[PDB]
């Protein structure tokens, strides 16, 4: 049922999102801190999460260069 | 030993939830698995991953997660809807109907 699926998505929703007066600075700060924190772990699952965060942190830096070239 | 601050827990939860909306079920599960490895009692993260498990096609895992949530709050209707959906994905239709009846008995019919 579509209604049950919507009720499921409503149940999964945390009901809020990123907040604060400087969520742009706070996101890059927590991202950089968390990726170095989880890298020190021995669990493969935590290492996978750290590697995923590092990838997007640097894949975006590649896209920023493209945007500058494209103005 | 690693301990997550509240902001770091929030970071993983919200990035996982937003990636799940972006159709990146893999990214969501990796992030939410990491959160729930370090904070196993993070209820909102458990709910988000359970629905993500239902979308990465991991029904047997989803059933155990729903049973985990039910034992923490047996009166929360949404836990029983999650159990019903995992069980019908796993082919146990008759059990999925009993779980759905529990969902109806507990849900807020005003929502």
């Amino acid at each position: 049922t579509a209604q049950s699926k919507r009720s499921l998505w409503d149940f999964a929703s945390p009901g809020y999102t990123f907040h604060g007066l400087h969520r742009a600075q706070d996101y890059r700060r927590e991202l950089d801190t968390l990726q170095s924190l989880l890298t020190t772990s021995q669990s493969s699952e935590l290492q996978a999460a750290a590697a995923l965060l590092k990838c997007q942190q640097d894949d975006d830096r590649l896209l920023q260069i493209i945007l500058n070239l494209l103005h | 030993n690693i301990t997550l601050t509240k902001r770091q827990q929030e970071f993983l939860l919200l990035n996982g939830w937003l990636q799940l909306q972006c159709g990146h079920a893999e990214r969501a599960c990796i992030l939410l698995d990491a959160l729930l490895t370090l904070n196993p009692e993070h209820l909102a993260g458990r709910r988000c991953r359970l629905v993500a498990l239902l979308n990465n096609n991991q029904g047997e895992r989803a059933e155990k997660e729903a049973q985990w949530l039910i034992s923490h709050d047996p009166l929360q209707a949404g836990n029983w809807l999650c159990l019903s959906r995992a069980q019908q994905l796993n082919g146990d239709l008759d059990k999925a109907r009993h779980a759905y009846q529990h969902y109806l008995e507990l849900k807020d019919h005003n929502e």
